[PDB]
Parts: structure tokens; sequence; C-alpha cells
RNA sequence: GUAAGGUCCGGUGGAGCCGCCGGUAUCGCGGAUCCUGCCGGGAGUAGCAGCGUAGUCGGGUGAGAAUCCCGACCGCCGGAGGGGCCAGGGUUCCACGGCAAUGGUCGUCAGCCGUGGGUUAGUCGGUCCUAACCCCGCCCGUAACUCGGCGCGGGGGAAAG
RNA sequence: CUAAGCCGCCCGGUGGAUGGCUCGGCUCGGGGCGCCGACGAAGGGCGUGGCAAGCUGCGAUAAGCCCCGGCGAGGCGCAGGCAGCCGUCGAACCGGGGAUUCCCGAAUGGGACCUCCCGCGGCUUAUGCCGCACUCCGGGGUUUAUCCCCGGAGGGGGAACGCGGGGAAUUGAAACAUCUUAGUACCCGCAGGAAAAGAAAGCAAAAGCGAUGCCGUGAGUAGGGGCGACCGAAAACGGCAGAGGGCAAACUGAACCCCGGGCCGACGAGGUUCGGGGGAUGUGGGGUUGUAGGGCCCCCGUAUGAGACCCUCGCGGGUGAAGCCGAAGUCCGCUGGAACGCGGCGCCGGAGAGGGUGAUAGCCCCGUAGGCGUAAGCCCGCAGGGUCUCGGGGGACCCUGAGUACCGUCGGUUGGAUAUCCGGCGGGAAGCUGGGAGGCAUCGGCUCCCAACCCUAAAUACGUCCCGAGACCGAUAGCGAACUAGUACCGUGAGGGAAAGCUGAAAAGCACCCCGGGAGGGGGGUGAAAAGAGCCUGAAACCGGGCGGCG
């Protein structure tokens, strides 16, 4: 995902997005043990390095919110 | 150096020579300057005296000598320097030579002077050297050409810095080694009328 | 040994996993010049540093 | 593009690790005659739609367009410049951009349009 | 632990496959700083399902396994079918 | 060339090197029971006995069998060479696939190599208590301390109590 | 046509010398830069890559996440592979600013035979967050228990340098005790980017100088010493750098300081007000010195002026990252696998330093000679707003540091010798009509000075780091480490500590055939050359075969 679209969304869409990105790396996690036919190996990194931007960009708007609030 | 090394001496009894030994295995002989690994017996020390002393007047002499020796054929010549086509020796040239600043001006007057051909040469002479000075940055031992000796800069050191083998001078900074590269007496040297005043005047 | 703590049992874990020998890719893309690391251990002759 | 050290152990550890940044500028290649006089320019780093004519080793006088760039190991292939392998398969010859000449320009690019009007 | 950071893979081993069927276990590859309740309610939230027990154990390898066995009226087939271990 | 050595010829080698003048130096080796590395004779020799002298027949596997597998016979231990389980070791445990090296010989075998796995507790043990003893705070001594110490307050201390 | 054996040459094996190379060491005048930590340091443990073991980097957001700027087409570490993915909406990389940052560790709520465990109070619905060590400082409350609460400190680390204390022996004296080694090794405590010292109760006597520190020299001198071995300065003079200030008291007497809030001013400087904590056992004002200075009193004069500093609501300039520009052949013939070589014809040059490129290149590329740009930050200036400072004569009154100076004795230390400095013990003043020094003690003269309170930049010392350089080494050398090196490995433990660089221009890293269980062997291919990965050259010793001679 790219920072402009993860920031277009609210924190709420954020945390789901967050939740649905883990639980797919777990999945992703248990396919490459189990099968050898990986289409894709770049997977487990393009999804952790998405939530990485995701709890980046939550946290930055959080930041916001509370400088804005002051 | 070689001397970070903690041993301890078998001593007699054991058929091995009494030498100071690691306390680990494989127990290497250490610290002993006919070791492997050891302090050198001796080495170069940063205290050592390189610096020379020579009295002032004794090099005032010397340089009056070497600029002497500057204007004369037979040493000029058997120096190696080229000068076929030289009008004379001491060359003087007018003061206009301090004014140029650019090489191809530069390169032009000295064509017409008659000391091209002993840049060539220089420029031929000078390549790759032999030895480990390749890796310390000396590739290339260069020769030496004509030197030329000024009363004042405007500009004449810019215009013929790049020649190979040419040095610019001011009169009031000219050294001994100026005038006999490597020892050698006899430079080709073109001087000034300002610089031949400035040299009547000190007379040395 | 039967009885173990939590942290050395860690220790001996990583330590477990650290001894295996060098991927053959790694050999094929280090060109024969990456063969072997200095971890490498034999339960029977070299021992463990705990 | 600041190497003022002389010495030649700092000069080729500068070379040897320049930063990538560095080795863009690194890939330059001179330019044909007709392209110099058209952009005032003598050189740019080489690009793949780069069309160039190699000048030195075994395959001096052949021309074709580039393929692939590799600025860490300072090297391009070009078209054509091929090695057969003992199964009859191609091979591309690495070639260091300075033994090669531009002849046709890839301008697709604002930035090496500046890069032009910069050095022009 | 905060849930859906507690699990981090299955186990798609020959005795996990077997407990699958058998025994109504699913056997997960989870933090090591998770405790029963934290693997409970990480599972029962995730999959919308009840669990009956959980049993865990340290690997030798450092990392942590825990056996959840569901309850009679959930399947761990359809988990496992749902999570492709089939 | 008295000589320390120099220079040419033939071959290998594939990238630097030398004459002369003047300086400079970790500047010349057969020994130091010298140091480091490599390699000889001893030698295809000793050892592979002593305290528990153990194998044979038929079959199987495999390119290859005294040494691996099954059956029978014959033997050894049998108040331990049997059963259980601490400390210590830390994967040596299990299966499959193997024999370049390891195994005092061989090996298709293995505590060896490779690839995949394996340790599930309210009841078993730690966790609790205190013993000998130890630590921390105050206090005193010391030039001082991470050093020495009585007394007060707190804590720890047993996987066989 | 002699079996073993011996010597010499050739071929092959084993081995790894020599030669050439060098992203690593070593040493330096100069220049730069120098502390981190309870807002949780350094050092460690454990995790983290699709295939990932070591090193490196990161921390459950785990070889990475976000934002402004530079570069401009590739990128995904050491590290030449498979499959994929990221990048034109500007990546990789680079300068700056942010986010995440497990556990142990000063480790800090309480414990550690295992870097793992066990709690109590508030908020929170719950998730979850905060607080709770000890020794103190400034305050509040009460239970007056040093009990609770608010605010703030210290702890630990740092290669060398620094300051203050404790302090040997081997050794030399050709033995050895005073002495030397030596105020050394080492131990303990305390700071910084420097530290310490620093403004005369001094140095000197025809004359005088005028804080401290460092360099040259004084000088192996004065002087100490079984006067044995040895030890050993200062002043003056020539230099670098230069800078001086504040308390206590006399006098006055709350005119005062800190914390928090408000108002004017500009948001700042500055002005003013309220509450709380200090303060008459003295906050603030004043004053800091010798043929005396200052206080107080008296007298004359002055300010109308001059000067210094503070601040930036604003403006201008300079400097300041990544970075940008920056001339000239890749022309003909020859050799060559490949021209940087040879011969011929040209060009630039404020650029002929150095490096790469298939040979040795001023003109192929990077660069160099010379110029340009740069956010934050820093400096200077303009303009405006404020605060503060500034004269002479006389006196008869007052003040100018106490277990201190100093004396005797004892121990240490010193060149300090009846004449160094420090400490203990027993004594112990004057105090402005005063006091100290002038190398044995006292008396007189003369000269210099004012202790017993405090601060002070520059010139200096070092290098865990950086720039630059070299008559240093060139893989048994140079740091121990040119490389997954303080690693592997040894010891219970303090601690000890290796070996190990090189294919080729390009993997073009040998397709296919015969044999072998395999390892491999023979053909056949690639390459200028097998240089064949057990890879540049391949020496000697040693081993096998062939040849010549003896046997």
């Amino acid at each position: 995902m790219k920072p402009s679209e993860i920031r277009e969304m609210s924190i709420e869409e954020i945390d789901a997005k967050i939740r649905e990105l883990r639980l797919q790396l777990a999945k992703e996690r248990g396919l490459l043990t189990m099968g050898t036919s990986l289409e894709n190996p770049m997977v487990i990194r393009n999804l952790r390095r998405d939530i990485a931007r995701l709890l980046t960009i939550k946290k930055e708007k959080l930041r916001e919110r509370e400088k804005g609030k002051v | 150096a070689g001397k970070r090394r903690v041993t301890e001496n078998i001593g007699k009894g054991h058929s091995m020579a009494r030498v100071e030994r690691l306390k680990t295995p494989p127990r290497y002989a250490a610290f002993v300057p006919f070791a492997r690994g050891g302090r050198r017996t001796h080495p170069p020390k940063v205290e050592k005296i390189i610096w020379e002393d020579i009295n002032k007047k004794e090099k005032r002499l010397a340089l009056m000598s070497a600029i002497a020796a500057t204007a004369n054929y037979d040493l000029v010549r058997a120096r190696g320097h080229i000068i076929d086509n030289v009008p004379q020796l001491p060359l003087i040239v007018v003061d206009d030579l301090q004014k140029v600043q650019k090489t191809r001006e530069t390169r032009e007057i000295f064509k017409k002077l008659g000391i091209w051909d002993d840049i060539v040469r220089a420029k031929e002479k000078s390549g790759v050297r032999a030895g480990k000075g390749k890796m310390r940055g000396r590739r290339y031992k260069k020769a030496k050409g004509p030197l030329i000796v000024v009363g004042k800069n405007e500009g004449i050191v810019l215009g013929a810095r790049n020649h190979p083998g040419v040095d610019v001078v001011v009169v009031d900074n000219l050294g001994v080694e100026h005038l006999a590269p490597g020892t050698h007496p006899g430079r080709l040297t073109v001087w000034t009328v300002s610089a031949i005043e400035r040299l009547r005047e000190l007379y040395g | 040994a039967r009885n173990k703590p939590l942290a050395k049992k860690l220790r001996l874990a990583k330590a477990l996993k650290q001894n295996r020998r060098v991927p053959v890719w790694v050999i094929v893309k280090t060109n024969r010049r990456v063969l072997t690391h200095p971890k490498r251990r034999y339960w029977r002759r070299t021992k463990l540093k705990e | 593009m600041k190497i003022s050290s002389k010495q030649p152990r700092k000069q080729r550890k500068f070379l040897y690790n320049a930063p990538l940044h560095v080795r863009q500028k690194l890939m330059s290649a001179p330019l044909s005659r007709e392209l110099r006089e058209k952009y005032k320019v003598r050189n740019l780093p080489v690009r793949v739609g780069d069309k160039v004519r190699i000048m030195r080793g075994d395959y001096k006088g052949h021309e074709g367009k580039v393929v692939e760039v590799d600025l860490k190991r300072y090297r391009i292939y070009v078209e054509g410049a091929t090695l057969r392998k003992t199964n009859g398969t191609e091979v591309f010859y690495p070639i260091h951009p300075s033994n090669v000449m531009i002849i046709e320009l890839n301008l697709e690019d604002e930035k090496r349009k500046k890069i032009i009007e910069r050095r022009a | 632990m905060d849930p859906y950071k507690v699990i981090i893979r299955p186990v798609v081993t020959e005795k996990a496959i077997s407990l699958i069927e058998k025994e109504n276990k699913l056997t997960f590859i989870v933090d090591r700083r998770a405790t029963k309740q934290d693997i409970k309610r990480a599972v029962e939230e995730i999959f919308n399902v009840k669990v009956e027990k959980v049993n865990t154990l340290i690997t030798p390898r450092g990392e942590k396994k825990a056996y959840v066995k569901l309850k009679p009226e959930y399947s761990a087939s359809e988990v496992a079918a749902r999570l492709g271990l089939f």
C-alpha cells in the first residue's frame, strides 16, 4: 500500500486493515511451510512492511489530533 | 609491536631451547626478536635525528656558486639539457615575460626563445619508475627542464606552471635545489631584467 | 539436566539453531569462497561455552 | 565528485566503496560528434534506451542498444556483444561504459533533459 | 497480549493433521510471552469458535507451541479449511 | 672477475624493470639443545592379546558382506553387563534417504552425513517455610573504597529437610 | 640386454618459496572535532531475511517505517544463485528531522542456583496507562509516624590526557643498611572537552619589574648525598598569548530573592501587581585596598552631557549539508586476444596531481586548475524598544578575614642545606597608634608588600574519532586481526589467544560420446594462454618413471 492511500482513511479503518493484514500474514506463513509451489515469495515481506506503514501513519494521525486538540 | 604476548619460559629439562612460549595451545614461541611475530631487534624510531643543519654563510656561498654555474655552457650541456638553439647563456629576457598568463602564449614564447626542445626532452624522459613507490603514489619519475627566474610574479607562474619540468620561481625565494636538482648543477635557466637587477643588489 | 531454567534452555536453543551447515545457494553465490562458519559444533568433541 | 586526495589507496577505496548516487555519475560515456554539436555537451551517463557504438575491445565498430546497466560492477550490456557457451547459449559481454560512444540518446526523462540543460 | 499478535503461524505436520482430524485440536506456533488465557482469547476472537482446552509447550528451538482443543459444537476441520491447512 | 659476483644463451612466465652520480636503511646467515612451515629414514614396522578368549550353519539385501538383517544351534552376564533415575551432556531422541570423511579392520551399519519431525500437567517437581549461612539500609572505622565490623530494620537461602 | 643400490639431467607428483599486486597496517608538522546517562547510558542476552548458518544492520513496525531536500534509472548489505518484488505518484543512495525501539544492565516497586519471576496503590467498563529503590535539597499535610504528597538532584560509562590521597620490590651502589629504583608500578576518590594554576603579606637591591600557564636558556649551575653511587632547581633574559574581577566589615535597614498567576510592553527585553516559600541570627544597596583603600561627616563642582549593555514583534548581509558547472583525439598504418605500445598527423592547458578503463593514456571516464549553490543553525549590521554607569579636596570618627600567622617537638617530603613544603601533638598574638618578607637567630636602618574568603578566557595536554601526508611494511612483514578477529579455540577462575589474500579480458566455469557402483579416467569443446575452480608464477627438500655412467 502507499502512504497517501493509507493517510486517506481514518483510524478505525486503519485498525481493521492492520488486523486483516496480521491474519493474512499468519496464513501466508503457514502456507510457506505447508506448500512448495510459492508463486510470490515476497508476500510476507510486503505484508510486514504494509503493517509497519499502517502503524506509523496511525500514530502520526494520533499525534496530529493531540496537537490540534491542545 | 611484538610486545603484547604473555609468555612463559619452559627452561631446561625438556629437550627444547630455553625460549619464551605461549601458555595456551599450541604454545608457539613469542616476544623474542628471533621468533615469528615477535618484536624487531632494532626497529626504526621516531626519535631519530634526520634534520641536517647548514651554516647560513655556507648556504649563501653554495647558492652563489650554483648561480654562477648556471651560465656555464659546458656544465649545462653535460647535465643533459638541450641548448642547441639557445641564443646565449645566461638567457636574459625582458620584463614583459612576467605578465604572460596563458600556456599557449608561453609555449609560443618558449619556442621562439629555444627551450621548447628541453621541455620536450623533459616530457619524453618522464615515465613510470620501478619499485614499490607506485603503491605509495610515486608512479612517475619526472625529469627537470628549464627554470624561469623572475623578479616579480604578474601571472607568469600561472602561465608556465603546467609545462613539464618547468618551475617558475621568484628571485627572493630562489634556493640551491632550484638551480641544482639532484645535487647536479648546471640547470638551464631563464632570467629577467628585474631578476638580474635583484641579483646585482643582493650579490647572493 | 532434567530440570532446566528457561533462560539456559533458550541459550541452548540458540546454540542448537546456530549449529548447521552453510547453504548450498550461499556457496554458489559466493563462488566457493564461503564454505563454513566458525560456529560449527560436534556435541561430543567441542563443548558449549556454558 | 570530489576526490582531493592524491593517494592511490584512497582513490581506489573511494572507487570501490562509492555510494550508488556517485556510481550513477561514474557511468558516463562520450557522445558522438553529431550529438555533441547538437546538444553542446560532451558526455552523459548511459541509460538502457540509448544506442551506442563500441570503440574498444573485440567488438569494436559494433552498434546496438543497451539492454542492462550494472552500477555496482560498473558495466553495461550491449545487444550483439555476445559469447557462445559450450551448450550453444548466448551470453552478454560486460563492457565498461568508457569504451563506447553514444550515437542515439533516449530523452524521455525530464531529469535527463535537465542534466543536458545544466551542462549546456 | 493483545489478540492478532499472539498467533505466529499454524503447524502443518503429520502429527498436527492427525490431531486436527481426531481430537478436534488445532496447533499454533505463538508468541513466547503469551499465556494460555491469551491464546484462548485470541483463538476465540479470531475464529469465532469456543475453546475447550489449551495446552502449551516450549520447543527445543525456543518457539512456543499451543494445542487448542475446540468444543464439540465446533469443528476444527472447518477452521483448517478456512486457514488452508485442509 | 683472484673473490664477493656480473652478464649472455635455451626453456617457463605474463607486466613491470635496470645502468651511473649523490643520499638513505628493519641491508647480506650453517649453527644460538634458535623461531615458523613443509618433507624424509625408523616402516608398510610396533600396536589392534593379557582384566568378560564367541561364534557356526541356511536364507535375505546390496555393484560390493567375517563385520548389516531374520531363523536355528552354541555361549557370556545374571546382588550385575539386568530394571529405575540424579548431577553432568544438550539433540546425541524418531523416521526416511546415504557412505567423501569419522568408527583401531570392513561395512549396505551407526551416538557419523543430509532431509523432515519430536518434549502437551489444578494433582509429578520448581514455585511456599526455615536450617547452616549470605546480601542490602542505618551506624562505626578507614586518607578512601568495590575494604573491615557489632548492634537495629529488611530480604534471600534445600529439584533427596 | 645383471638384481638391489649410488650420482647427474628430463618429465610427473607433493609442497608452497620467490616475483608482481594491495579496499589493510604504521608514523607524522598542520587543520577539524571532542563527552553519553533516571526523558533510563555504555556493555551484553535473545530475536529478526522466501530460500539465511557467520559477520554487519535492525527490534515483535525487527538487512526495516514516515516527512522536506540533493541525485536521476535503476535497486533488494559482505555475497557472482533460484523465484519474485520495489521504482516515473521519483526508488536505491545521500544531508537533515521524526516513529518503533523485547529482556538484562547505575537497574530503580520486591526477588533471583540461571537476562527469568512475584506485588501494592490510582485511573480505566475491560483491554491498558501511570506511580511506588536508597541518600539528600526546596515545600505542603497529618496519623507526628520521618508516615503521605508536590518540585528537583546524585548513582553508571569514557582509549589517552587532568586533579586530590595511599604507596613496594627486583635493580644500581660491582656485597649492603642512609641513598637509588621512586613519589615509579599499582590501589582508592573526584571532573572536563580540556583540567589545574592565576592577579603579590611576590620577584629583586646602583636599577627596578609588575597575574597565571607553556616553550628556549639559565644548567648538570646554586645545592642535596656511607659528600659514596647518584640526585637537582628557581630568579633574570629572549618568545607565544595576554584581562582582570567579586565577597566579609565600616554605613543603611526589607528598599530584597525564588516559585506560581494576572496586567502593560511585541510574543522578547523591560515595567507593575497578587498568593506561597525565605529573610532583623540581616535579603537588598555600598566596597575590596598599602608612604593605603573604603565607610561616615564637611566643602566645591557637575548631568543640559558622554558611554556601556539587554531584546528582536521586524529587515539586510555573511557563513553554512547532501550537491552543480568545469578545456583538449578515443584520427590513419603495424604488432597484438585486447592499445594506454611503436611510427605519422593534431588539440587543450589557472587543468602534465592521482585513479579506473581487456598493456605503460594530459586530450575515453572520474577527477585536478579555477568557480558556483545550500534548509536548519551561527555571526554581523540597520531600525526600534529598555536598563544601567560616570567629579575633586579635608577630617580629629569607624572598618580591613583566629585556635589563624607564628613558636617547640615528631613523622613524611624536598636541591632547600642550622635557610623547602605538608600533616599530628602541646602552646598561641597584634588586629590600622596595625601586620608580614628580604636563605642560621636577634637589634637598628633601608626596600617591597597586605595572608588566614571566592571566580577568571588565550597561549598548553591527549586522541576512543575525522581531513591530509609519507626516503615506513608489502601477507612468517605491517596492529594480534588486509579475510564471517579479539573470531575459532585453552583454563573452574582471574585470564590466555591463532591459522587463513590472488582463475580469467569475459564464466566463455567444459555441451555431447566410450568406460566405471561411484570418485573419476579417455575423447571432444572454451579460451591468446588451462590459468579447470584441489585455479597467477610453482623454487628447495622429498617421492615415482625415463635416459647417461658405475654396478
